[PDB]
RNA sequence: GGCCGGGAACUCAAAGGAGACUGCCAGUGAUAAACUGGAGGAAGGUGGGGAUGACGUCAAGUCAUCAUGGCCCUUACGACCAGGGCUACACACGUGCUACAAUGGCGCAUACAAAGAGAAGCGACCUCGCGAGAGCAAGCGGACCUCAUAAAGUGCGUCGUAGUCCGGAUUGGAGUCUGCAACUCGACUCCAUGAAGUCGGAAUCGCUAGUAAUCGUGGAUCAGAAUGCCACGGUGAAUACGU
């Protein structure tokens, strides 16, 4: 059957929102579109900086963006040079004075977004899919995850018949609402079409 | 129906075409797509060719058609019966 | 059902006479949750019935019930493509339920103008073995008697 | 002095104040016969007092809101049963034996997606 | 008097905001009442979850808008400015009435 | 949606913004309880001359991310599909799956 | 007993009895009875002949019966001669006010005609 | 007239807590799991309802939400416009609404909800109109103002079993509003009209309790345009021997 989104179902229980601002109906759609444009620019311009999460806050007539990256050096750049350009473009997109903050992701092997992104980048480089999957699972389990599941689906290895393959180690108790499940996805654009990747990472209960 | 406080509706271009047609004395069939314009008293005696979707059909305006819309006299759908 | 956790629901007695049986009768008469309407019909019919019989409301109601309550009915059982109408005893609560249902059904097909009048007429007729409710009881008894041989099924 | 009780049933909530008196009942500034005209509803309200044999020994001032006739009458019995045990704790057993102490927790079941009602399902057809 | 109204989609957050606001009015020596917990608004959204057909397949969502009222009764001449400098958390909407 | 369809939407919004004042003027007159029968009737006729796409009723709400013309929600400016995708990622503040 | 060239029921209340006239519904019936000083729950039998002449004069102010039938026929016939869409719908015996004809439309079309 | 001063009790609002565990008692049971019953308790054995959908299955649905391999078009399979169509109508099916009446129709009077929405919005009061509505114009970004009197119900009267004082289709006339614009093809009002239908063949559907049935109310979409959908209360059953 179909499964509920592991992040969404936990959104007020053990997982936080990625956008935290109040708005009435008058500004809500505008803020949604502005957030979308900000995230799309930051995702394109930092595609080589292992960005896992962009948190957007709008305190009062301003925007505060927190970029969660495993490689803060490439984003901060040569003495703030890069974050300055990013802040300028973000303030221009949002139409309000922007502030950009950097939060370092230690253990990129343990956060689902970066794991999925690495798998998809490997697939686009024609790395054998089983190898990328098994290595992701092994790295996560060695770094202390209580469980990880990796799923890859599409024309695997260029096969005409698409299929889905998945590996699991440890516990991934998706029905447990308090379970801290880090979930994310990524797509690989191979010469045979799109291969979708899904990563679940269990990091303990409460 | 259109509210009486608004008056009847007619497209400006067709109103001018008709005004010229009454002035020149003309009886050359008037080509129009304004199926939505009301038929006015000064249209009487004129021939208005009203578009029906694919062709303009000649409508020779009489006294009785005043107040109607031009499109009421240009059927748009073609039907000859089933099992015909 | 298969599991059997199923037990009486608490029934409030009718306000005028404090009769649980009469409350069940009102429920059987009720349509579309319109309990006050059904109560008015039942009280009007009972008052007419007591005026016509001189007994009382509850006693005339009981006397009508006694002539419609069945004692034996048939339950179908398929055996060899043929179904065996097996006569079974009717337990007391079901006797009352069937009698009230039959009385209401009979009164609904009568020709009198108001339902209260139809119900009073049906109760009067049943008090002396005349209405179609008593006819239905007689038919059920005769169908059960015709199958008395098939009592082990 | 007054003895208080809160009664609830369906969407109704009732505030019941009782005191020693001669049997006055007032609900929302109206007489019991005026507020309720349904015979089932005055009887429910009367059920607790005519069980502790005090139909005329306690006065009754009542307010109620929410729900309809049966909801408000049940809210009131419940709230009188709570007022009676404030007056005297010894008749709690007799009130609970009659089922008056229980808060009837039955509520309207929500409508659900794909159903016409809480449970009524759209008519089905094989073909 | 000052009427402070606060809206938020998270109560833990509002319950922290409304509370700073009170001190800032009780350090300038100003009397206050509440927080008043005003009714929460639940806005619901029912959407189809298939891209195509499957009308009975739906998700139901809701945004809960929490609301607190805190009243400043007779405010010392630092109340407003202080009040207008606490700098409450992002995600809380603060509307100050006078 | 096609690029041209989104473009038509942009054009309609811009034109309605341009002519909002003129259309409002022309209508409190065709409508007025006291206006010449020619002044009211001259407004009926100047109103048709303004471009059709300046009428705000020509605008169709579209998903701001895909252009979908069906399943729109005004609160989010998105169709049902994109609303769900953003909701599950925690990108719509305060929004979560509801039960009651 | 006799108004507008037709007989009206003597056993009925006046408001109900007056509706037997083609062109008099309930609203016109109440207006007629109010303007003739006659109560509404009065049976036609228990009315003086003078009251009936009052009712006749009141009915005379409205177009009813054969005059109304001629008016309605003239309007339809004008539509049909005109050849407008409404008149063509009248010609074919199909719904005239824009209703669906893929299904239903049985009041205009009549009983089902098997292929 | 909670109307005013007040009061913080109560309703309620909404934060934090308590509460239910086969925990206690009796019996049965394999010194078990468990089951049957009892007490207390607002609630009793998963208390009620929801969300939550394993590995997989049907090359199931979706290239027209989006994305995307390949293929194909490129002064056209791209783009713009006006008018038409998607609303056709011998016919067959699915899902609904309204009925066929007296447990009702109509008239007068008069009780009791919940949930929700609102700024190019909700729009009061007052005046005008039979009415849909119109004019003037408060208040409200809302526990405050508005949508917005719930309806069934109850009391009194009438109708008296008639194709009717049932039903409200169809059609004629006259209008309102939205909207550049209601001919094709809007909704609604008024006057007139008053069809089929008198409980539905074979067959077939839902529902185990605040359920079914019945009665109103709101919302999204939306300029306008629900009998659909989603949501909300009111009244409130019957039955379950058994497999
Ligand atoms: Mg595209
Ligand atoms: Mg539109
Ligand atoms: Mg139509
Ligand atoms: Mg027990
Ligand atoms: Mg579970
Ligand atoms: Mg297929
Ligand atoms: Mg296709
Ligand atoms: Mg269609
Ligand atoms: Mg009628
Ligand atoms: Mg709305
Ligand atoms: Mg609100
Ligand atoms: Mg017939
Ligand atoms: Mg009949
Ligand atoms: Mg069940
Ligand atoms: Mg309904
Ligand atoms: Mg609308
Ligand atoms: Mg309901």
């Amino acid at each position: 059957g179909q499964k509920v989104h592991p992040n969404g179902i936990r959104l007020g229980i053990v997982k936080p929102w990625n956008s935290t601002w109040f708005a009435n109906t008058k500004e809500f759609a505008d803020n949604l579109d502005s957030d979308f444009k900000v995230r799309q620019y930051l995702t394109k311009e930092l595609a080589k900086a292992s960005v896992s999460r962009i948190v957007i806050e709008r305190p009062a007539k301003s925007i505060r963006v927190t970029i969660h990256t495993a490689r803060p050096g490439i984003v901060i750049g040569k003495k703030g040079e890069d974050v300055e350009k990013l802040r300028k473009v973000v303030a221009d997109i949002a139409g309000v004075p922007a502030q950009i903050n950097i939060a370092e992701v230690r253990k990129p092997e343990l956060d689902a977004k970066l794991v999925a992104d690495s798998i998809t980048s490997q697939l686009e480089r024609r790395v054998m899919f089983r190898r990328a999957m098994k290595r992701a699972v092994q790295n996560a389990m060695r770094l202390g995850a209580k469980g990880i599941k990796v799923e890859v689906s599409g024309r695997l290895g260029g096969a005409e018949i698409a299929r889905t393959e998945w590996y699991r180690e440890g516990r991934v108790p998706l029905h447990t609402l308090r379970a801290d499940i880090d979930y994310n996805t990524s797509e690989a654009h191979t010469t045979y079409g799109v291969i979708g990747v899904k990563v679940w990472i269990f990091k303990g209960e409460i | 129906p259109r509210s009486l406080k608004k008056g009847p509706f007619i497209d400006l271009h067709l109103l001018k075409k008709v005004e010229k047609a009454v002035e020149s004395g003309d009886k050359k069939p008037l080509r129009t797509w304004s199926r939505r314009s009301t038929i006015f008293p000064n249209m009487i005696g004129l021939t208005i060719a009203v578009h029906n979707g694919r062709q303009h059909v000649p409508v020779f305006v009489t006294d009785e058609m005043v107040g109607h819309k031009l499109g009421e006299f240009a059927p748009t759908r073609t039907y000859r019966g089933h099992a015909a | 059902p298969r599991r059997r956790v199923i037990g009486q629901r608490k029934i409030l007695p009718d306000p005028k006479f404090g009769s649980e049986l009469l409350a069940k009768f009102v429920n059987i008469l009720m349509v579309d949750g319109k309990k006050s309407t059904a109560e008015s019909i039942v009280y009007s019919a009972l008052e007419t019935l007591a005026q016509r019989s001189g007994k009382s409301e509850l006693e005339a109601f009981e006397v009508a019930l006694e002539n419609v309550r069945p004692t034996v009915e048939v339950k179908s059982r398929r055996v060899g493509g043929s179904t065996y109408q097996v006569p079974v005893e009717v337990r007391p609560v079901r006797r009352n339920a069937l009698a009230m249902r039959w009385i209401v059904e009979a009164a609904r097909k009568r020709g009198d103008k108001s339902m209260a009048l139809r119900l009073a007429n049906e109760l009067s007729d049943a008090a002396e073995n005349k209405g179609t409710a008593v006819k239905k009881r007689e038919d059920v008894h005769r169908m059960a008697e015709a199958n008395k041989a098939f009592a082990h099924y | 002095n007054q003895y208080y009780g809160t009664g609830r049933r369906k969407s109704s909530a009732a505030r019941v104040f009782i005191k020693p008196g001669n049997g006055k009942i007032v609900i929302n500034q109206r007489s019991l016969e005026q507020y309720f005209g349904r015979e089932t509803a005055r009887m429910v309200v009367r059920q607790p007092l005519e069980l502790v044999d005090m139909v005329e020994k306690l006065d009754l001032y009542i307010t109620v809101k929410g729900g309809g006739i049966s909801g408000q009458a049940g809210a009131i019995r419940h709230g009188i049963t709570r007022a009676l045990m404030e007056y005297d704790e010894s008749l709690r057993s007799e009130l609970r034996k009659a089922g008056f102490v229980t808060r009837d927790a039955r509520q309207v079941e929500r409508k659900k997606v794909g159903l016409r009602k809480a449970r009524r399902r759209p008519q089905f057809s094989k073909r | 008097r000052i009427r402070i109204r606060l809206k938020a989609f998270d109560h833990r957050l509002i319950d922290q905001a409304t509370a700073e606001i009170v001190e800032t009015a009780k350090r300038t020596g100003a009397q206050v009442r509440g927080p008043i917990p005003l009714p929460t608004r639940k806005e619901r959204f029912t959407v189809l979850i298939s891209p195509h057909v499957n009308k009975d397949a739906r998700d139901q969502y809701e945004i809960r808008t929490h609301l607190r009222l805190v009243d400043i009764v007779e405010p010392t001449e630092k109340t407003v400015d202080a009040l207008m400098r606490l700098d409450l958390a992002a995600g809380v909407d603060v509307q100050i009435s006078l | 949606a096609k690029q041209s369809m989104k473009a038509r939407e942009v054009k309609r919004v811009a034109l309605a913004d341009k002519y909002f004042a003129k259309r409002a003027e022309l209508k409190a007159i065709i409508s007025d309880v006291n206006a010449s029968d020619e002044d009211r009737w001259n407004a009926v006729l100047k109103l048709q001359t303004l471009p059709r796409d300046s009428s705000p009723s020509r605008q169709r709400n579209r998903c701001r991310q895909t252009g979908r013309p069906h399943g729109f929600l005004r609160k989010f400016g998105l169709s049902r599909i994109k609303v769900r995708e953003a909701a599950m990622r925690g990108e719509i503040p305060g929004l979560k799956k509801a039960s009651w | 007993a006799r108004i507008a060239g037709i007989n009206i029921p003597d056993h009925k209340h006046a408001v109900i009895a007056l509706t037997s006239i083609y062109g008099v519904g309930k609203t016109r019936s109440k207006a007629i009875l109010a303007a003739a000083g006659i109560a509404e729950d009065v049976k036609i039998s228990e009315l003086s002949e003078g009251q009936i002449d009052t009712l006749r004069d009141e009915v005379a102010k409205f177009v009813v019966e054969g005059d109304l039938r001629r008016e309605i026929s003239m309007s339809i016939k004008r539509l049909m001669d005109l050849g407008c869409y409404r008149g063509l719908r009248h010609r074919r015996g199909l719904p005239v006010r824009g209703q669906r004809t893929k299904t239903n439309a049985r009041t205009r079309k009549g009983p089902r005609k098997p292929i």
